[PDB]
RNA sequence: AGCGCCGUGGCGCAGUGGAAGCGCGCAGGGCUCAUAACCCUGAUGUCCUCGGAUCGAAACCGAGCGGCGCUACCA
């Protein structure tokens, strides 16, 4: 005789709810597994890979249940261009008697910590392993810097490809390809479509894949069959997830920083003012361990020019309002986790595409801007994502002094001149900003058929440093 | 809806919506000229006043409330045929025959057809009265 | 190696056949 | 008829023709 | 999530404080030996759903519905 509403409220308190965080824990013992950590805020960062039209959020929707919006009424059909941020904790059960394939199980972020076993006639209760985050990178062709950031900031892989489609799918491949640029070998391949394939096409598609990823980086990648629409193998992967993938490096002796990929203003319309909150910048913690109560300043910050054309920037100091993550506002943050810095910044200054691909530092460093920048820079033999009839795919040509071309230092996107072209150098002007901070993996992307189209990858080794005026 | 021509069967290109006539007592009035007019980047009196050339019948236009009246009896085929006939003259050029070409008129009074994607200058036909017709209003300055 | 890829195929074939004979 | 605008519309047939040849050669 | 616009007889505009408006529609009649032009006469409707104001509200207002033009993805 109970409502859901009321069951469900009976089953959250019986699994222990959703504890507040502590205000002062002993940060020296604390590891991205600890009970304290797992329950609010996701440690791992996973993203999806694929070709356009795919489906890859509705994969995600599976996973975990979350929406990712796809807003902008345009784009509420067609491609979005900020990434897709949806949170699942990995719940595995304790009873050993059941079959290990379906005791894992993935949930919303409004889980509880132990909630019952669904599957019919089993007492146990699941336990988190790990609270994980999701980013849906785009899958076109223009958008290119949004899936670039998406990969520096991602951890882990999930590759998508579909079936009954012609089995050379560029798009997936320049996806793998930037992938490895940026030092990840932890992908998970996922077959999308197979309900509506017979039992030799799935082996001779299985075949073609396994033939595709032979002379690449990535050698012992898994691939799962999963449906997206169908809401199944949804354990599998969430298994593979946990057996495959381990915890890269990311203790709190490293020093604290923040990569700014997305802005979000908080103006709730329609009330009264008096009553308003701060800004959100969407940015994630590859390293540091934020609390509330912080000082931090966006290093490129304000870009302004001069009477005499000369590029200024006013770092953006600001007093950290509030941090965002997993569910609940939680005290400090884990690196290795897509956070909402919620600050005393500026309502416009959040408002569009605008804190894209920027670097903030906590007061207690000096990350250095940049205005030319000396690259070393490799690539590679062919262009991905060109779709040739039949011709020996377009063979990639030397670069030329004074050429634009995007350069994406970590998130940044920064259209650079080009000054010197070397053998395994290059010299890079940069008319938008971007700072240097320690290693920063990049990559390079030409204007060569109308739209972006990636070459190589690249390393800062020198650079003229603009000092920021105080 | 047609892919902005008649004996052209692709699956990728720039699109056209096609024309119709409603019946006022007799003239047609034709809905979709000013759609086709800006898929075309041309204006909507050259697409009647071309139809009126190949058609040969008092014809009324009116672009800024939109009753544009052709007389005659003229079923669906025949004027989209006539419509593909100024599309095929004036808005495709030469080389990757694009459906978007402007009309532009250098320092002589050569109306003349000028692309994007090739971007010519494609040698128009002044031997037709519609090029009589698109040099009396300049485009877009004249209308 | 992809084998621990076809056990689950068979699985959702089986699935398949199972919630949707008529397909 | 009116043979003013014949000898008209020959002459101006006669130009075209000839403005043809003007492009093409 | 909020503000400015609208609520047709088959369509475009209009007065909205005396209660269904014209052009264009259409059925029919008039004219012509004949057709059109024209001349005329007629038929469709809940100015959106419900209240306040008023002798009376489609109408002045409102306690909302349906749809549009901006802010802009607004923890
Ligand atoms: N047959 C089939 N269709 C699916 C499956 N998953 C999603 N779709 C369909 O894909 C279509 C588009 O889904 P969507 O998530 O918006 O694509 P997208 O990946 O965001 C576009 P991009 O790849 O550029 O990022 C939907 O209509 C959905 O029904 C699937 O597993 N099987
Ligand atoms: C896309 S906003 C960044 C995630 C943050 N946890 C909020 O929500
Ligand atoms: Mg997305
Ligand atoms: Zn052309």
């Amino acid at each position: 005789g109970e409502t859901e509403e009321e069951k469900r409220k009976r089953e959250f308190e019986e699994g222990g709810g959703l504890p507040e965080q502590p205000l002062n824990p002993d940060f020296s013992k604390l590891n991205p597994l600890s009970a304290e950590i797992i329950n609010r805020q996701a440690t791992i960062n996973i993203g999806t890979i694929g070709h356009v039209a795919h489906g890859k959020s509705t994969v995600v929707r599976a996973i975990s249940g979350v929406q990712t919006v796809r807003f902008k009424d345009e784009l509420e059909r067609n491609i979005t261009i900020k990434l897709g941020y949806a949170n699942a904790k990995i719940y595995k059960c304790q009873e050993p008697t059941c079959p290990e394939p379906d005791c894992y199980r993935s949930f919303k972020s409004d889980k509880e910590i132990s909630p019952k076993c669904q599957r019919p006639g089993c007492p146990g209760r699941y336990k988190l392993v790990r609270h994980v985050s999701f980013v849906d990178c785009p899958g076109h062709d223009i958008l290119m810097s949004t899936m670039l950031s998406g990969a520096a900031v991602m951890d882990a892989a999930l590759l998508l490809i579909a079936g009954n489609e012609s089995c050379p799918q560029p798009q997936t491949s320049e996806h793998l390809a930037a992938i490895e640029i940026m030092k990840l070998k932890h992908v998970i391949i996922l077959q999308n479509k197979v309900d509506l394939m017979r039992e030799e096409s799935a082996l001779e598609h299985q075949k073609s894949i396994l033939k595709f990823i032979r002379g690449t980086i990535a050698d012992g990648a898994p691939i799962v069959p999963i449906s997206a629409q169908l809401k199944y193998n949804i354990d599998a992967v969430n298994e593979f997830i946990v057996k495959t993938i381990p915890v890269p490096p990311r203790d709190f002796m490293i020093s604290p920083r923040l990569i700014v990929i997305r802005s979000f203003d908080v103006n709730k319309p329609g009330a009264e003012i008096e009553d308003l909150k701060g800004g959100v910048a969407g940015g994630s913690i590859l390293n540091g361990v934020f609390k509330l109560g912080d000082e931090i300043e966006i290093r490129p910050g304000i870009v302004t020019k001069d009477d005499k054309g000369k590029i200024q920037c006013k770092p953006i100091f600001s007093n950290i309002v509030s941090l965002f993550a997993e569910q609940n506002d939680l005290k400090f943050a884990v690196p290795g986790g897509l956070i909402g810095v919620g600050t005393k910044v500026d309502p416009t200054l959040c408002r569009a595409d605008r804190l894209v691909g920027q670097v903030v530092g906590a007061k207690g460093h000096l990350p250095n801007i940049y205005t030319d920048i000396e690259i070393n820079y490799f690539l590679l033999r062919r262009l991905l994502g060109v779709k040739t009839d039949g011709q020996k795919q377009a063979k990639v040509r030397k670069l030329e002094p004074n050429e634009v071309l995007m350069v994406n230092i970590g998130s940044t996107a920064t259209g650079a001149r080009v000054v010197a072209v070397k053998a395994d150098m290059a010299r890079l002007q940069l008319t938008s900003p971007a700072c240097t901070e320690i290693n920063e993996k990049i990559a390079l992307s030409r204007r060569i058929e109308k739209h972006w189209r990636l070459i190589g990858w690249a390393t800062i080794k020198k650079g003229t440093t603009l000092e920021p005026i105080a | 809806i047609n892919i902005c021509r008649d004996n052209h069967d692709p699956f990728y290109r720039y699109k056209m919506p096609p024309i119709q006539a409603k019946v006022e007592g007799i003239k047609t009035a034709v809905l979709n000229v000013a759609d086709i007019s800006h898929a075309l980047n041309r204006p909507a009196p050259y697409i009647v006043k071309y139809f009126g050339f190949e058609l040969g019948a008092q014809t009324s236009i009116s672009v800024d409330k939109d009753r544009y009246l052709v007389n005659g009896v003229h079923e669906p085929a025949k004027l989209q045929d006539v419509l593909d006939g100024f599309i095929n003259k004036f808005v495709l050029c030469g080389s990757c025959k694009n459906p978007e070409t402007e009309i532009i008129i250098t320092k002589d009074n050569d109306l003349v057809r000028d692309c994007k994607a090739c971007g010519k200058r494609t040698p128009m036909d002044l031997r037709h009265k519609l090029s009589s017709f698109i040099l009396k209003n300049p485009p877009d300055s004249v209308s | 190696v992809g084998l621990p890829y076809s056990e689950l195929l068979s699985r959702f074939f089986n699935i398949l056949r199972t919630n949707n004979p008529e397909l | 008829m009116r043979a003013k605008w014949r000898k008209k519309r020959t002459r101006r047939l006669k130009r075209k023709r000839r403005k043809v040849r003007a492009r093409s050669k």
